[PDB]
């Protein structure tokens, strides 16, 4: 019961490694770079 | 002598912790603060003695409640936890079903003998000449033993326990092949009598892989 | 080559199945040994690569398909191959067989379209690999 | 003493071989958003401690064979 | 010795390529198979 | 008796099989005394003594060690010829030309397994079932022992089982009971005393 | 070798598998108007 | 009439029906005792007999047409006529030792009537029997990877 019990225990708490490190911004899986982003801002201020 | 030691640091921390729990119950006249008795009421008994030492370890699961964000990180894991109220109950049927095949299917087949020469449990009785490393010039002598796998499938719960260890991809292919090897009721195995078998094994593997990947799928991407 | 419509190419779709079918059912003896099973097969293997080597020989009409070209790779193999046992390590040149299978994936349109979307939604994703590379060679280079 | 420094020539590569457009920005945000929420890993710290703890209370006692899945390497017998 | 170590690209080839498709192979069939599940549901639940 | 050891060396026994195959053969020319003549063969695509003998020998001290240095010489390689490998072997057992036992004839065949039964030579070479043939099937493999075990019993012979080294000890030396069957039958006419050669208690 | 687990496998495989399957999530906004997604909505009441 | 189907006490009596059916499949074990196997080899046999009755029930009560409408129901009628075969070649000239044992995971399926109306797991598998015929293309050719270095490991390392 213990090494079982910590299995999967420790695989329910790799879950929020996964829903609480990665699905927190979206903002980049879906980045969509053809049309805008922030990409376009730095190199604005770059050249600026 | 460190064990000593450690155990004088331990009434120096409860005289503090007893002496500060009493001042909160002053000011009142909620339900995470009965933990902070429970952990001092162990400690006092202490001075079965196996559980009073086991159960003292819930030292830091009471600083949840002085932290901010760790109680709402803790009540997020136990809001997402009920995400998988479904098919956490499906994947726990489809385990039990494919334990009760593999009772049907290999019940009492894992025996064998400490030498691969006797089937019979009958035959497999006394004393036998060991040849280390497959050299016939450097016998010992051994007694052999009618064993059982480690992992076998001789009930309902050595079935869970087999198909759990199968499902964690560890030690998977011994099993196979201990499954495929696996001869009749009461005697020992066969070199690959039945490689079909192994269907049973491929076919849980890819329908427990497939709601692994169905409970993480929509849970972390959707 | 007014024939090859649709009866023609279902014929060369099924040659590929049975050469399939064939080279499966061939038991890998350990140090030249075989059996009655492996020298048929072998007498089989000639109509089949006959066959394949008439498909490409009938073929004028179409050259730069990247399927055409593994084609012709795959039939100059076999028959530098079957040369090269007539006349006497050729055993490591028979690995090219393994190829005709991938003639599969051309020769059905849902199979082609899929191969090009897998292997079309993998470019970005190209970046997280050469990472992989990245670290994996830092710490070759620390060990 | 001496192999501090001679290590340190491995990391030379990296402060110019990692200005490639675009794999700068997918470090440095993937960084970010593992920082912006450290109270989770302290769940699993204190999964691991508490389990570690256990297991030395209650296998520590087993000795190191060499044969076996205990052994000078895996044992319980000390918290790290 | 030798050449003998030049034939474990076979090994990483069908690990790294077939891991690869396996992906594309389980995640396809939850992320729009269980996802389709969920409006699903959302018009059982405007009737309820 | 006048004993023949057919032994494979095909390609098949390469490995583990071909290291219990030198390790029977050895433990069974233990079983020959002086007054029994022995040779060993090969067969792979094509037959040949694996000594320098070419005829049954006496099979005493210095022979066996010749023989036994030879077996653990061998290398698996080739097709198996189950046709070529029992010819060579029966016209070594006719000979007549050198000293023999003039006794039970009898042919060892220490294979794996196949699908050739080579029913044209035991009609050919042995009408009369003058030669018996063990047949042993050794290793652990999946073979087809049919015509294996086909082979034994056609020729009076027996069939036998050597999966790993536990087994090599023990069944090289069960061919004596199928050999005393005709004593048996004898009665009080096969009861001779008989006397040893010298050797230490 | 800890750190090359943690940094390795660990880390990296959650890039793969979050940058692979945010496509197929971008995807589904893709299919959302492509034919199917209006077609399974249709194809739950008729059932029912 | 009709109302002795749709009746709670007969659904909840069917659920009792079910978890006897399936405690007496689970409590086999290595060398168990011979009462356990003849209250066990008993227990389905009064089962069987009560189960058809049920399909009786059902089937006269209902219509003979209407029945075979739903997926479940055919699936039911084929367990129940399974278990008709397997308690009759068991005690005839037919032994079948490997049979005996693929006919008792048969009876294991009744344990889905209890799941049946769960409203939830009915979506997945009506989901995916809906879309494997838009990934079956991606299965296939997956398969046909397996195959690829399958053949090409043989002759590698054959
Ligand atoms: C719990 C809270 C944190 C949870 C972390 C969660 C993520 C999981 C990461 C796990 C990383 C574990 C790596 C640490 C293992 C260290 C180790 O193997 O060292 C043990 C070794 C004991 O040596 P021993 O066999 O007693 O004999 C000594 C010979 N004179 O040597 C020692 O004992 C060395 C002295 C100890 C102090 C430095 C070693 C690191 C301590 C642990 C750090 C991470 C926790
Ligand atoms: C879903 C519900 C129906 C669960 C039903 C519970 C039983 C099917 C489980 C729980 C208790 C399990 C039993 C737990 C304890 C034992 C004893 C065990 O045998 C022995 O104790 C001695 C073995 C020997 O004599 O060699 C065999 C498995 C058995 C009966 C198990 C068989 C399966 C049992 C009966
Ligand atoms: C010895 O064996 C040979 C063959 O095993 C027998 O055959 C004769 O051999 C001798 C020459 O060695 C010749 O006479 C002929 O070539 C063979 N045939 C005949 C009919 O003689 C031979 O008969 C055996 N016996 C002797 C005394 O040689
Ligand atoms: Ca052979």
């Amino acid at each position: 019961v213990y090494f079982i019990s910590f299995y999967m225990l420790c695989a329910f708490l790799i879950i929020n490694l996964f829903v609480a490190v990665i699905m927190d911004n979206f903002d980049y899986l879906t980045r969509d770079w053809s049309i805008l982003g922030p990409h376009h801002l730095d190199e604005f201020k770059r050249i600026w | 002598f460190r064990n000593t030691i450690l155990g004088y640091f331990d009434y120096a921390f409860t005289a503090i912790f007893t002496v500060e729990i009493l001042l909160k119950m002053t000011t009142f006249g909620n339900y995470f603060n009965l933990l902070d008795m429970l952990v001092v009421g162990v400690s006092l008994v202490s001075f079965v003695v196996k559980i009073l030492r086991v159960l003292r370890v819930l030292r830091p699961l009471r600083a949840i409640n002085r932290a901010k964000g760790l109680k709402h990180v803790v009540q997020c894991v136990f809001v997402a936890i009920r995400t998988i109220g479904n098919i956490m109950i499906v994947t726990t049927l489809l385990q039990f079903m494919f334990a009760c095949i593999g009772v049907q299917l290999f019940k009492g087949k894992f025996y064998r003998c400490t030498d691969e020469a006797k089937s019979n449990p009958e035959e497999c009785r006394g004393l036998f000449i060991l040849y280390k490393d497959g050299d016939v010039d450097s016998p010992v002598v051994r007694e052999r033993i009618w064993q059982n796998s480690d992992f076998n499938f001789d009930n309902v719960l050595s079935a869970m326990m087999a198909l759990f260890t199968v499902s964690t991809f560890e030690g998977w292919p011994a099993l196979l092949y201990k499954a495929i090897d696996s001869n009749g009721e009461n005697i020992g195995p066969i070199y690959n009598h039945r490689v079909e078998i192994s269907i049973f094994f491929i076919i849980y593997i890819i329908i427990v892989a497939f709601f692994m990947m169905n409970i993480f799928v929509g849970f972390v991407i959707v | 080559s007014i024939v090859e419509w649709k009866p023609f190419d279902i014929f060369i779709l099924l040659a590929i199945f049975a050469n399939c079918v064939a080279l499966a059912i061939y038991i890998p003896f350990p140090e030249d040994d075989s059996n009655s099973t492996n020298h048929n097969l072998e007498k089989v293997e000639y109509a089949f690569l006959i066959i394949f080597t008439v498909e490409t020989f009938l073929k004028i009409i179409y050259v730069r398909n990247g399927w055409n070209l593994l084609d012709f790779v795959i039939v100059i193999v076999g028959l530098f191959s079957v040369i090269l046992e007539q006349l006497t390590d050729v055993k490591a040149l028979r690995a090219f067989r393994v190829l005709r299978p991938l003639r599969l994936v051309s020769g059905v349109p849902s199979l082609q379209v899929v191969l090009n979307s897998i292997i079309k939604a993998m470019v970005p994703l190209l970046h997280i690999a050469l990472l992989v590379l990245f670290v994996i060679i830092i710490y070759a280079i620390i060990g | 003493s001496i192999t501090f420094f001679r290590l340190f020539r491995v990391m030379r590569l990296v402060k110019l071989l990692s200005r490639g457009e675009g794999i700068r920005t997918l470090l440095w945000t993937f960084i970010k958003s593992f920082q912006a929420l450290p109270y989770v890993a302290l769940l699993i710290a204190m999964l691991f401690f508490i389990y570690a703890v256990i297991g030395m209370q209650m296998f520590g006692k087993v000795a190191m064979r060499d044969n076996n899945q205990i052994n000078r390497n895996n044992n319980f017998q000390t918290f790290p | 010795s030798s050449s003998g170590m030049i034939v474990c690209i076979y090994f990483i080839i069908l690990f790294i390529c077939g891991n690869y498709i396996l992906l594309n192979v389980f995640l396809a069939i939850a992320v729009d198979n269980l996802a389709d599940a969920e409006s699903l549901n959302t018009a059982q639940k405007e009737e309820a | 008796k006048d004993m023949l050891i057919l032994v494979d060396v095909s390609g098949s026994v390469s490995g583990l099989t071909l290291k219990l195959i030198r390790t029977s053969v050895s433990e069974m020319l233990e079983t020959l005394s002086d007054d029994d003549f022995v040779n060993v063969a090969s067969f792979n695509s094509n037959a040949q003594d694996v000594s320098c003998f070419q005829h049954l020998v006496q099979a005493n001290v210095r022979n066996k060690k010749v023989l036994k240095d030879a077996v653990n010489n061998i290398t698996a390689k080739g097709i198996t010829d189950y046709k070529k490998g029992f010819s060579f072997a029966f016209e070594q057992l006719l000979n007549y030309n050198v000293s023999r036992a003039n006794c039970n004839k009898i042919i060892m065949l220490f294979t794996d397994g196949g699908e050739e039964r080579a029913q044209e030579i035991f009609n050919k070479y042995n009408k009369d079932k003058k030669v018996r043939v063990f047949t042993f099937s050794v290793g652990q493999h999946n073979y087809d022992r049919g015509p294996i075990q086909w082979m034994a019993c056609e020729n009076k012979g027996y069939y036998y089982e050597i999966p790993s080294i536990g087994a090599i000890r023990i069944n090289t030396q069960e061919y004596l009971d199928v050999l005393g069957r005709p004593m048996v039958l004898a009665g009080d006419k096969a009861k001779q005393v008989q006397w040893t050669n010298v050797y230490l208690d | 070798f800890v750190s090359l687990v943690i940094f390795g496998s660990f880390f990296v495989l959650n890039l793969v598998l979050g940058v692979l399957s945010g496509e197929f999530s971008k995807e589904r906004e893709k299919a959302k108007a492509r034919g199917d997604f209006q077609k399974l909505r249709e194809k739950q009441q008729l059932e029912e | 009439c009709r109302a002795a189907v749709k009746s709670v006490t007969f659904y909840w009596l069917v659920i009792v029906l079910v978890f006897l059916n399936t405690l007496t499949i689970s409590s086999e074990h290595y060398n168990q005792p011979d009462w356990l196997t003849q209250i066990q080899d008993i227990a389905n046999k009064v089962l069987l007999a009560l189960f058809t009755c049920e399909m009786l029930v059902k089937m006269y009560s209902l219509g003979l047409q209407a029945y075979f409408v739903s997926l479940f129901n055919r699936f039911d009628c084929f367990v129940v006529c399974g278990g008709i075969t397997e308690t009759i070649l068991v005690e005839l000239e037919i032994m079948s030792p490997l049979g005996i044992s693929v006919f008792r995971c048969v009876r294991l399926l009744r344990i889905f009537k209890v799941t049946r109306h769960w409203t939830s797991l009915s979506n997945l598998v009506a989901s995916l029997l809906n879309s494997m015929k838009s990934i079956a293309s991606l299965l296939l050719l997956l398969f046909l990877f397996i195959i690829i270095f399958s053949l090409l490991g043989m002759q590698l390392f054959g």
